[PDB]
């Protein structure tokens, strides 16, 4: 999933991630991105 | 009408009225769960059996089932054995139908199949036995080897 | 590519010239000669291997290796005894022993579930119920009386 | 209305599979679970037996924790016994 | 008459549990220790009305 | 006759004799697992009775 | 050893064929014989049903004279029934 | 059935059951006798009389 | 078998009794009942008298 093009769609794709069950993710961006995408996920509790 | 009907009473001696009689001598097999659940339990009548069963002389135990029963035919019925119900309901059901299954049962339990632990084949096997169970095959494997081919009536 | 795979002459015709691993494991399975579970066939002595023997746990082994798929080789408990553990020498003996220190990879037969076992080894669902019972000679019929 | 064992096959061993990756790690616990799920969903010819028996014990006796896409993908080539009884 | 089918009750726990293996053996125990046929007792025939 | 009736006083003993008669009704419960046994049940008799 | 319904469809499918090509013209007249060589070789769950139910009809239902190669072809993806009851 | 099929007949009359496992192998006509699998045992004796 | 001859339908199921002048115009599977012509009467006064 290419998130450098894009808040709404990260609680879409982590929903559909908890459905199938997969809890295992691999951030691979810019330091500025992951923090970002770490705050998206603390925001919504994943 | 009364003549025309017939059948039997059956006759019951319990299991305390045994613990509390010196007339009819009883024991176990030698090395056995059975022993061991005398041996082992804390309930009094139980209890004052074991203690008969385990200074009692010569010894009442027996090395085999097929020993216990021969023990039981020879006796003039002065020696009761005290058995797993499965043993007992076959020797029941074989001739030369000396023997017989008397009052209820000491405890209520199962058998099984055993596998080390950790075992791949523990949970196969384990849902084999209940698939077995609710197909009748259990039931069925029972009366083949027990009562299909019956001795006795 | 191409490749010969023989030859042929002006009489011989066709003669071709020139031209182990990855199995499963036979599992062993312990069991005690008791009636109606392990029985001696009449003629087993002209008999070798698993038809030699028949009974309750013999057709209950059958059936349990055809449902988990397994290659099964009937064998007799060497001492002769269920399962126990001696308050010496802490050393289970019988078939509980033989699957414990693994002589054995499975014990059919009429095995007792017990905790002190159950704590050791592996127990299926009960594949029968059973309780200590009494057992006494068959009374006389006697007589109905005055 | 037409029923074939194959397909029902195919889409039993599939669906165990892909039930088996919402369990990941706890995989070998959850096999005849997933099964029944499978069996469930792609409807069986015997309810006792499921879509395919041989799979699932297969699979039960092979799965460990993140080892299923091999325990898979050996299992599900296997025979799947007789679906009556 | 008899029996249909030969079964039994059971202690239920969600699959990968922690406390299936202890209360399994805790049942086991209770078998054993005679308080499973007592408590069927207080619970059935001890109280029987019907004699 | 009379006297001889009251030896014929049971008629059922088994399931199967049950399933033979239509003159007596019976049924199970709505939810459980005797039921959900009876329907996925293919044994002779017992498949007669859910049927 | 185990028996796969699967496999046992697929070489149902095969060995009527197999057979089909040994009459010619007078196959749709054949067919139900050759479904009884494949169920009697390849073997069946219920001997009356056979290898695959639905293939031997499909087939009694089209086969034609000379027809027998499109006939197949068409014919082995069909659903096998049941090969229960 | 079998001088049938390899053709060492070209036709059969006989007591010959219609079984589809010879219906798929062969043509039967219309049944002209009506059978069924029936049991024979040996007639009970009105014999051993007397005082 | 009128609908059967001039094609208003496919198939005919339904106890249609196999007969020669039939089986001329139409195909008859292997007969799936056996039957008879019967005699029906009132069902006469229950039990019986009698010295
Ligand atoms: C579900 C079936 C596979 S099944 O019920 O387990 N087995 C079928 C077989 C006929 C059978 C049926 C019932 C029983 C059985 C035996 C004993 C008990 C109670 C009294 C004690 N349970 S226990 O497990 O034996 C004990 C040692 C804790 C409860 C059930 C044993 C065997
Ligand atoms: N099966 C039991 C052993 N066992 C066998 C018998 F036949 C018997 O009468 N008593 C007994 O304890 C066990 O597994 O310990
Ligand atoms: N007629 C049968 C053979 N056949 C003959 C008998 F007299 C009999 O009792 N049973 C039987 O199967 C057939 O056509 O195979
Ligand atoms: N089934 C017969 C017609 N048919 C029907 C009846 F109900 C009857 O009693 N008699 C009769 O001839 C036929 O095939 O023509």
């Amino acid at each position: 999933i290419n998130v450098g093009n894009i808040d709404e769609t990260y609680r879409s794709l982590f929903q559909d991630l908890e459905l199938k069950g997969e809890r295992r993710v691999i951030l691979d961006c810019e330091r500025d991105k992951v923090n970002d995408i770490v705050d998206q996920v603390i925001t919504i509790g994943k | 009408a009364f003549l025309t009907v017939e059948r039997m009473v059956s006759p019951i001696e319990s299991a305390e009225d045994l613990s509390k009689q010196t007339e009819i001598a009883y024991g176990t097999l030698d090395s056995g769960s059975t022993k061991e659940f005398f041996r082992r339990s804390k309930i009094a009548v139980f209890d004052k059996m074991w203690t008969y069963m385990r200074s009692a002389e010569p010894s009442v135990f027996v090395r085999t089932t097929a020993e216990g029963v021969a023990r039981v035919r020879k006796s003039k019925g002065k020696y009761a054995y005290l058995l797993e119900s499965t043993m007992n309901e076959y020797i029941e059901q074989r001739k030369p139908c000396d023997t017989m299954k008397v009052g209820g049962n000491l405890d209520s339990k199962g058998y099984g199949i055993a596998t080390p632990k950790g075992s791949s084949l523990g949970t196969p096997v384990n849902l084999a036995v209940l698939k077995l169970s609710e197909q009748g095959v259990l039931d069925k494997l029972k009366n083949k080897w027990w009562y299909d081919k019956g001795e006795c009536g | 590519g191409p490749r010969k795979i023989g030859y042929w002459s002006e009489v011989d015709k066709m003669v071709v010239t020139l031209t182990s691993g990855l199995e499963q494991k036979t599992v062993v399975v312990t069991t005690i000669l008791e009636s109606p579970y392990v029985m001696m066939k009449k003629n087993h002595e002209m008999l070798e291997g698993n038809e030699r023997y028949e009974g309750y746990c013999v057709d209950l082994a059958a059936e349990i290796a055809k449902h988990c798929g397994f290659k099964y080789k009937l064998t007799i408990v060497g001492d002769g005894k269920y399962g126990a553990r001696d308050a010496d020498t802490k050393i289970w003996d019988g078939m509980v022993g033989e699957l414990v220190y693994g002589k054995a990879d499975i014990a059919i037969a009429p095995l007792t579930i017990t905790l002190v076992r159950e704590e050791v080894i592996d127990f299926s669902k009960p594949f029968m119920s059973l309780g200590i019972s009494i057992m006494i000679k068959k009374p006389q019929k006697s007589k109905p009386g005055v | 209305g037409p029923a074939d064992c194959c397909r029902m096959k195919e889409c039993c061993t599939d669906r165990v599979n892909e039930c088996l990756q919402r369990y990941s790690g706890r995989e070998d616990k959850f096999v005849s679970f997933c099964y029944q799920e499978a069996t469930v969903t792609c409807g069986s010819f015997n309810e006792i037996v499921g879509c395919c028996y041989g799979y699932q014990m297969c699979m039960i006796r092979v799965v460990k924790p993140n080892s299923l896409s091999g325990a898979h993908e050996a299992c599900k080539t296997v025979s799947c016994g007789n679906p009556c009884a």
